[PDB]
């Protein structure tokens, strides 16, 4: 006969790794957890309750296993990298979404136990068994948005029993009833992003003081922005109307600053709102905004202007 | 220069420094304040040390000449002059006016009235510089001491049986550098403990997980590394070892020498000369060799229409439309790159070693854009010998191949021999967006053994993982309505004797606006893993829409019959760099169980340390309610201080005494001792360090704030700050006879600093001075009387003060 | 994701017209022929001053002119000239109508004699050198050089 | 010449110091400047509340010269309720010739002077001007100022005809003052001063009587 039922663990973990750029990549403990198991099956073939007084046959393996791709948020496809599997044997090259890895460190052992060999699955027991540690790292993907990410991990810890009649009988457990069950052991992670786009100044001032009339009459005043990334990627931006024009002078972008004087601005040279570039290394780039201070005309009513513009950068 | 001496509101008729400054105005020989501008930059923004003195070098009958910038070693020395080419301020004092009689065509205009000072010189008697391509002189990098940066989290927990509460992480990365040479060590650890009803268990774990140093080369670009560490996976896989490293660092090097955008390829008739305008402005005129032609040193940044002008040696000329996009090519002629590894093998335990090994990757490209690569990984009983190029071929995208011959002699003799050979292809930007960006064929046989293969099958000896062949492909388009960028795909693998898993993953990109402000991004995405018998449908769904401090999220997924609910209300506050995230969550699971969730979080970035907290309920597991501290310090430099998570580059301003200062950058504020560091920067640029100016407290002042320096990664760059007081009077000065000497007299300092100048009834508001000196004025052209200012005067006092001559 | 706003302010520019650079009239008279004898008067020198503006609906309203100087001790309306006749000559300048001998410190009465020549405001005048009597009659007047300059309060309104 | 942007100088309680550049007109020959500060009794105070720190400075052809004004504890210890008007004086030097009987013309500007203290400091688009209340005497009408600064006003008239083109005297107060203006009588007095800016803004009154204000 063949008799095997099966010890899940009742352990929730916590770890953190803090903020990382999205160039660089983080490193995570997988620690093993020698912690109290919960009985989670019950089949019983051969005798019910435990005897113990012929030397039949039993072995202790640990059983934890992930699923090779998981999903965060707003739903990105989480690259679980593997890293270094420690001491331990990992098999079943033909899966694509879940890790097998195995430990066999009690086997062909005869018994000799009394008991019940069969009970419920409501029962926990005590056992301390530390072995080999795990340390892994993660390939994350490169397009990501901005904010305060929690991520959850599914997974499971534990493993198998065996008691059979006879010494060399080496019994398989299938995997699809293995993932078939259902997952209680810990989910834990929160991360915020850095970025990896994030230009110079961020605090945008420009100014200019008193002059004539004739001398401002279509005038110029410059003012260069520069910013500053590390991965090549097509990045575009948007001009957005704070302010209200007076007169009506089409694809110009003309501010409202006050009192008839809508200054139309200079994105280098044209006013054109808004562009696109590529990248295809790292670095930065210069960016002169000006603008034409032309704003009424030739009915002149000036007066002191201060008036408003938002400009933002949209990522790809 | 001569003046009209009688027309002056004065009743004292004592006028003998009023000619003598307003003659004097030419240039006048005094200490001020200006800024070295060469050639339209400038080498110092706020330059102070700026002399002015009377040469008394070239001896002639009138002696009337003109007197110059008296310079010191140091601005001379920071502007960056080839001074082995020519070495004719090498020899010059402080004494005298640093004369310009050796070289020629320079010529100096020094205008006080402006503020500046103008040189306007060629290019041919100096270096390049700007705030790209720094110079190759060093930086500030003295006393770096220690550096750390803890991230640590302690939290609450309950489960469904019961309630356990001690959870501790544990991790950073310390170490300290030695000037060049750079140390850090990360560990890892961790706490925890649980107490139940019937057992009171804990466990402590503490390892040192990555100990490394290294140290940068400026003059062959390339750092060296010693230790343990990972390589990317270029051609082999990615492995752990222990040893030597010298790997890559293109960070000096200028874009113009980096990038290459490919020039026009006419060929008239001769050696021409070529004029191009953008605004009105000519950024390049030179002259072209006789037929073929191509300037690829210009590869700066033009928004615009460029007019090709060509000025050919008979007079002839031809005007035609070239584009703003120059298409420059990621391959780099004449350049190449290296990896020079060697050491011993790391296990998966600390105290793991193995075989010892040297290891030759480099990659050459020639110059008609094709591009060669060779590895030669070379162990003690392990060799691979890899080689292979790669070429742009234009219109029907680019190519690249490579063999790979390996041999294998395992400790139980069997020797294994196998020439692999792996394709990639991709596709430059197209008319319709049809981006093939990679295409891969890797071909393989059964008979394969990699070196983390050989190092898994000589000990732990698995026989196991052997690939056949296969294909992939990354096509992406886009169309110019609706917003979507459609990437359809299929990614195909299978293995020796084990069956294929073939994938297959399409995706949708849906972007617009109703009933709402347009910003609302809805990509949808389905994947599909085909077995023989099995095909995994998955798929996930959102709802995103934002409205700036507020944002409704919602996420659905389901790999395999478990449907997954979300709701989000998370975003900012409404400074914009505090943050709160809010949202619950729904599950349903295969075995018949509905699950809930509710999570809630607020962070507070302090200038000491970041913090946050934590609250995290769900079904069956329940409480977690968590807390974080995590920032940075640095001990033992200059004085210490305390901060917010660093990557490699931190610069120390330094601002004694005040403790309240706001800083840009990050908004560091100061403490007690008055020391501050600021953490975003970047290696190798124009770092402006300006404190926030209207920000300021009303305890304290600033009066200059513009410093300029630029930074290296692992340096900590000190930067004194030289604001102090200045005490404002009005001080009555009477001579010996008790006569008033004339007005108009400027008062000079000590320490060659001019401050302003005496008014009509003998006296002389000024503004900055300090108590318990011996001030000096000057009229005549020397130094006339000085008078002793007790230490007891404060700030706008009326003070009769007496004359003693020198 | 910032503001994008300057901050301007402007003013009216109010100025002199930069025609008149070339106001340097000179006394090409003799001293032994027209300050000897008892006419004691050199010809008068006529003057026009313009000024540049962008509204004339007023002209003393927006500014008030005035003039001053070294007065003559010995002379009541005339000022003291330098050079070789120290206070034996005496400058009698006349106004816009040219026939008050006004005194060095009053102004003249707005109203009349102002050309509002559309922006640019004209004004001409007349000025002539008149003898000292404590010279004229005892003939001592230096033949030679003599420096006048006249300061002019341009009172803005 | 010698350009003159400055219609009214204003200077401000929570600025210590401001700025002004003054530029060249002529571009034939170099030029000189001087300048001082007087007050309300008309003399030369060289120990004043406001201390213009350049004296002398020479002036190129078409090029400009700078002026930075420093301020004194006096200015804290005068009454801040009320406003500071004073005097500032401007004279050029020209580069003497050496011809015969030169005629030289000498030109002096004043324009004035106002300190406002930031406890009565006054918003970018405030206007107290419409607070003025007027009043009649049979004959004239009597000005009643009850704002803090100093009122200026240059026109009076029953239609705009007679507003900028009517002649009226230039008639200035000092702040919380009262006093007597003849005046002819008018139904809808135009009154068209000069502002801040130097523009005409031409409040047309509201009257009734001896009781004229704005709605």
């Amino acid at each position: 006969w063949n008799n095997i039922v099966f010890y899940s663990l009742g352990d929730v973990n916590s770890y953190q790794g803090g903020n990382v750029v999205i160039t660089q990549r983080p490193q995570f403990i997988t620690s093993w957890r020698p912690g109290i198991a919960t009985v989670t099956w019950n089949q019983c073939n051969g005798p019910g309750f435990a005897d113990g007084f012929w030397a039949y046959y039993r072995e202790y393996i640990a059983w934890v296993v992930f699923p090779k791709k998981v999903m965060t948020q707003n739903g990105y496809p989480l690259f679980i990298e593997v890293h270094n599997k420690g001491s331990w044997s990992e098999e079943n090259t033909g899966d694509n979404d879940s890790y097998f890895f195995l430990k066999g460190y009690k086997w062909d052992e005869r018994a000799f136990d009394a008991g019940n060999l069969c009970q419920k699955p409501g029962e926990t027991t005590r056992l301390t068994e530390k072995f080999d540690d795990i340390i892994f790292k993660v390939a994350l993907p490169a397009d990501l948005p901005l904010g305060d990410y929690s991520v959850k991990i599914p997974y499971t810890s534990g493993m198998q029993r065996h008691f059979a009649s006879y010494l060399g009988a080496r019994f398989k457990i299938p995997y699809n009833v293995a993932k078939t069950l259902p997952r209680e052991n810990e989910m834990l992670f929160l991360f915020k992003n850095i970025g990896g786009c994030r230009p110079s100044a961020q605090s945008l001032e420009i100014k200019h003081g008193d002059l004539s009339i004739n001398s401002a009459n279509n005038h110029y005043a410059a003012q260069t922005l520069s910013v500053s990334c590390d991965v090549p990627a097509n990045i575009r931006f948007m001009l957005l109307r704070n302010t209200t024009p007076t007169y009506s002078h089409g694809k110009k972008f003309s501010v409202g600053l006050g009192h008839g004087w809508d200054s139309i601005v200079s994105v280098n040279g044209v006013d054109t709102g808004e562009t696109t570039m590529r990248w295809y290394k790292a670095g930065t780039q210069n960016l002169t905004i000006g603008s034409r201070l032309y704003g009424e005309s030739s009915k002149i009513q000036p007066g002191v202007l201060s008036g408003s513009a938002t400009l933002l950068m949209i990522l790809p | 220069v001569e003046f009209n001496t009688d027309v002056l509101d004065a009743a004292d008729k004592k006028n003998i420094d009023f000619t003598r400054f307003s003659e004097a105005g030419y240039v006048l020989p005094g200490q001020y304040l200006l800024d070295v501008i060469v050639n339209g930059q400038s080498i110092s923004p706020a330059s102070l040390q700026i002399s002015f003195v009377e040469p008394q070098s070239s001896g002639d009958k009138a002696e009337k000449k003109l007197p110059q910038a008296c310079l010191t070693s140091d601005m001379v020395r920071l502007m960056g002059l080839t001074a082995e080419s020519l070495d004719k301020v090498v020899y010059w004092h402080d004494g005298q006016c640093a004369d310009f009689h050796g070289l020629p065509g320079v010529d100096i205009r020094p205008d006080t009235g402006a503020g500046v000072l103008r040189i306007n010189m060629p290019q041919a008697r100096l270096e390049y510089s700007d705030a790209t391509w720094l110079p190759p002189s060093r930086w500030d990098d003295g006393i770096p001491g220690l550096m750390l940066d803890y991230n640590l989290n302690g939290t609450v927990s309950r489960n469904y049986q019961g309630g356990d509460s001690h959870q501790f992480s544990y991790n950073g990365t310390v170490g300290g550098n030695l000037g060049p040479w750079r140390l850090r060590a990360d560990y890892q650890g961790s706490q925890e403990q649980s107490r139940y009803n019937g057992e009171k268990t804990t466990n402590r774990n503490f390892t040192w997980s990555r100990f490394y140093l290294f140290r940068a080369i400026p003059r062959w670009r390339a750092n060296l590394t010693l230790g343990e560490n990972n390589i990317n996976s270029d051609i082999f896989r990615s492995w752990s070892y222990t040893g030597a490293s010298l790997e890559s660092d293109d960070r000096m090097l200028p874009p113009r020498l980096r990038g290459y955008a490919p020039q026009i390829t006419g060929i008239a008739e001769t050696n021409a000369r070529v004029v191009v305008s953008q605004q009105g402005r000519v950024l390049y005129d030179s002259m072209v060799p006789a037929g073929p032609f191509s300037i690829q040193d210009l590869d700066s940044s033009v928004r615009g229409r460029l007019d090709v002008e060509v000025i050919e040696q008979n007079g002839r000329k031809k005007t035609f439309q070239v584009d703003t996009a120059s298409v420059p090519y990621l391959t780099r002629p004449g350049q190449v790159r290296y990896k020079l590894v060697s050491g011993r093998s790391r296990g998966y335990g600390h105290e793991t070693e193995g075989p010892v090994f040297a290891t030759g990757e480099a990659s050459w490209g020639l110059s008609n854009q094709w591009s060669l690569y060779g590895g030669a990984v070379l162990a003690g009983d392990y060799n691979a010998l890899a080689a292979g190029a790669g070429w742009d071929l234009g219109v029907p995208g680019t190519l690249s191949a490579d063999i790979t011959q390996s041999v294998a002699r395992i400790e139980g003799e069997r020797t294994f021999q196998g020439k692999s050979w792996r394709l990639s292809y991709s596709k430059r930007f197209d008319n319709a967006d049809a981006d093939i960006t990679f295409a891969g064929y890797r071909f393989s046989e059964r008979n394969y053994m990699t070196m983390e293969q050989y190092l898994n099958a000589r000990y732990r000896n698995d026989y196991s993982s052997r690939e056949k062949e296969m294909y992939t492909v990354t096509l992406n388009k886009n169309v110019a309505d609706w917003n979507t960028s459609f990437n359809l795909q299929y990614s195909r693998q299978t293995y020796w004797d084990i069956r294929k898993t073939d994938y297959y993953t399409v995706s949708v990109n849906r972007y617009f606006n109703v009933f709402g402000l347009q910003g609302v991004a809805v990509g949808l995405s389905a994947s599909r893993s085909k077995y023989l018998g099995r095909d995994n449908d998955s798929a996930y769904l959102r709802i995103s829409v934002p409205l700036g401090t507020g944002t409704a999220s919602y996420s659905g997924s389901m790999s395999n019959d478990r449907y997954v609910n979300m709701a989000g209300y998370t975003d900012t506050f409404n400074d914009g760099l505090d943050s709160y995230s809010l949202n619950a969550g729904l599950n349903s699971g295969g075995g018949l169980t509905s699950q809930r969730q509710i999570n809630a979080y607020y962070s507070h970035r302090s200038p000491l340390a970041n913090l946050s907290a934590n609250i995290a309920s769900l079904q069956k597991g329940y409480t977690s309610f968590g807390v974080s501290a995590s920032g940075g310090a640095t001990i033992t430099g200059k004085d210490a201080a305390l901060h917010a998570m660093s990557g490699g580059t931190r610069l120390l301003v330094d601002t004694d005494g005040v403790g309240g200062v706001p800083v840009d950058g990050g908004q560091v504020v100061t403490n007690r001792w008055g020391t501050g560091v600021v953490t975003d920067i970047s290696s190798y640029y124009r770092n402006t360090t300006s404190v926030d100016l209207k920000r300021l407290p009303d305890d304290v002042e600033a009066t200059r704030s513009v410093v300029e320096s630029a930074l290296t990664e692992g340096a900590i760059g000190y930067r004194k700050f030289s604001v102090l007081k200045g005490k404002r009077l009005f001080a009555i000065l009477r001579l010996a006879d008790g006569s008033q000497p004339p007005f108009g007299a400027s008062v000079t300092s000590e320490k060659g600093r001019e401050l302003g100048m005496v008014a009509d009834e003998g006296l002389a508001w000024l503004s900055g001075v300090t108590p318990g000196e011996t001030l000096s004025v000057n009229w005549d052209g020397k130094i006339q009387c000085q008078v002793n200012v007790p230490e007891t005067a404060i700030s706008d006092q009326q003070l009769l003060l007496p004359c003693t001559p020198q | 994701s910032d503001v994008a706003f300057r901050g301007n302010l402007l003013d009216r520019p109010c100025h002199v017209s930069g025609d008149s650079l070339n106001k340097h009239v000179v006394f090409k008279t003799r001293a032994s022929r027209d300050f000897w004898y008892p006419p004691g008067r050199s010809p008068t020198e006529s003057f026009v001053i313009r000024l540049e503006n962008c509204h004339a609906t007023a002209v003393g309203k927006i500014v008030t002119l005035t003039f001053k100087g070294t007065e003559e001790a010995a002379l009541p309306g005339h000022l003291k000239v330098t050079g070789v006749n120290a206070g034996r000559l005496g400058i009698a300048l006349l106004d816009t109508d040219g026939s008050s001998l006004l005194k060095p410190g009053t102004s003249h009465n707005k109203g009349q004699g102002e050309k509002v020549t559309g922006n640019s405001l004209e004004l001409p005048f007349g000025a002539y050198v008149v003898a000292t009597p404590e010279a004229l009659r005892t003939k001592s007047v230096v033949p030679g050089d003599y420096e006048a300059t006249a300061t002019f309060e341009l009172t803005y309104r | 010449a010698v350009s003159l942007d400055r219609t009214r100088a204003v200077f401000d309680g929570s600025e210590k110091s401001m700025t002004l550049d003054i530029s060249n007109d002529n571009k034939q020959l170099p030029y000189l400047a001087q300048a001082w500060i007087e007050n309300e009794n008309q003399e030369k105070i060289i120990t004043g509340p406001v201390i213009a720190t350049p004296p002398v400075q020479r002036l190129e052809p078409g090029a400009k010269s700078m002026v930075r004004l420093s301020t004194t504890p006096d200015i804290s210890k005068l009454p801040q309720d009320r406003e500071s008007l004073f005097y500032f004086n401007l004279r050029e030097i020209p580069p003497r010739s050496e011809k015969a009987n030169v005629l030289q013309i000498a030109l002096q500007t004043k324009i004035k002077l106002f300190y406002r203290p930031a406890a009565i400091k006054t918003r970018p688009n405030e206007v107290w001007q419409d607070q003025l209340i007027l009043n009649k005497v049979s004959g004239g009408y009597r000005i009643e100022n009850p704002t803090p600064y100093y009122v200026t006003v240059i026109g009076l008239g029953g239609s705009e005809k007679q507003a900028e083109e009517g002649e009226f005297e230039t008639v200035m107060l000092s702040p919380r003052s009262e006093q007597t203006v003849k005046s002819a009588n008018y139904n809808t007095p135009y009154l068209s001063y000069i502002n801040d800016y130097g523009g005409r803004p031409v409040l047309s009154f509201i009257c009734n009587g001896s009781r004229c204000s704005v709605k």
